[PDB]
């Protein structure tokens, strides 16, 4: 009854090879197979996701535009 | 907002009219008490000659 | 529409505080009449009596 | 009707205008105490039922009262995304044995107001 | 219309995160095949264009296993390409390793998913020495 899902560890995360070989295993687990961007936002930040968003976030857009139109 | 604005207009139109009812009402209530104030002086004086 | 709600809603609320004033006074005016009632009805027994 | 046109007119004046002034103070008022603790950190709110839906600004008002490190919020801006991070929130707030009642991630989301103050009334109950 | 609009999301997402990542792929890939090649005097510069004749393969087989291959074919038609390609392959499946929609033309006709597949599948399952 009192615990917070958040803080434990994921359930899959439980459970000799050429260094070189790790590495180009391990680079192809990237999405874009090379490590991301630091300074970059992630996809869900873009405006360009085609979902819509929560309607908060529409009149507050709603509001920029009108304010831009004056 | 033009739904809400309609069913606004509803609600002031009858309650305009259930005030002019108890206006009307208003209005007779004071030549009422005087009638009756009448009634206190014929039977006080009744009551003497008696 | 938005500014026709609101004005229209300051005109309900000032209608409601006009009559508020005449349900007070109809009620203080049912309490004046009733001791009337009672003391002619008293008085008139008197009469009969004497 | 004439005594039920009074009665709605009863309860439509008196009920509806002594819990709306009695809400608005409570709104002005909490939005200072909230302001307070949250100028420690470069963040401000100025409607207390609008900034308070993302669920971000909730995260750091706990942070910043508690103590310590809660999990950073869920990476989005959909409406799933606002609900998982009110949700943190509320599940940390479960830690400290704090007891809530009628509180939801989606009553904080739709704005109900409330259920918001008296999320609010209880931290403060808490944390003073 | 709503055609149009899923067509330019298609051609626009799709294709644009497939060649980002098969390019990448591609870059490091060639960098591995060419570390690998370094021992014999041998350097490919186009993974797709390079591959098609097999003999690149036969010897990158050769040096990865250390044991001798079959001797390819003598030709320049597109049937001796087939046979050097076939080689490889077959000497691949010989290997124990399990290779999923291979064939011969899919190599020499320079399909780039299946050649960036066999480079994959060689790099992942395929013991060395």
């Amino acid at each position: 009854p009192d615990s917070n899902i958040y803080k434990k560890p994921p359930i899959y995360k439980q459970r000799s090879k050429h260094l070189i070989e790790d590495l180009i295993i391990e680079s192809s687990k990237f999405p874009a197979a090379q490590p991301p961007d630091p300074n970059q936002p992630a996809k869900i930040e873009t405006d360009y996701w085609p979902c819509p968003p929560s309607l908060a976030v529409v009149e507050t857009e709603w509001r920029k535009r009108k304010a831009s139109r004056r | 907002a033009e739904s809400r604005c309609r069913e606004m207009d509803e609600q002031i139109r009858l309650m305009d009219q259930n005030l002019k009812c108890l206006s009307a009402a208003e209005e007779k209530y004071s030549q009422k008490e005087d009638k009756y104030e009448e009634e206190i002086k014929i039977l006080t004086d009744k009551l003497k000659e008696a | 529409s938005e500014g026709q709600v609101r004005q229209l809603e300051e005109q309900l609320r000032i209608m409601d505080q006009t009559l508020k004033a005449l349900m007070a006074a109809e009620d203080k005016y049912s309490q004046k009449e009733d001791k009337y009632e009672e003391e002619i009805k008293v008085l008139s027994d008197k009469l009969k009596e004497a | 009707d004439n005594d039920n046109s009074s009665a709605r007119l009863f309860e439509r004046s008196r009920i509806k205008a002594l819990a709306d002034e009695r809400e608005v103070v409570q709104k002005k008022t909490f939005t200072k105490w909230v302001n307070s603790h949250l100028a420690r950190v470069s963040c401000r709110i100025t409607d207390l039922y609008k900034d308070l839906r993302d669920g971000r600004m909730l995260i750091k008002l706990l942070e910043v009262l508690s103590g310590e490190m809660l999990p950073k919020p869920t990476k989005g801006k959909m409406r799933i995304h606002c609900l998982e991070n009110v949700d943190k929130a509320l599940q940390f707030l479960k830690e400290q044995r704090v007891h809530l009642e009628n509180m939801g991630s989606h009553d904080i989301v739709d704005g109900n107001h409330r259920l918001v103050l008296g999320l609010i009334w209880t931290i403060i109950l808490r944390f003073q």
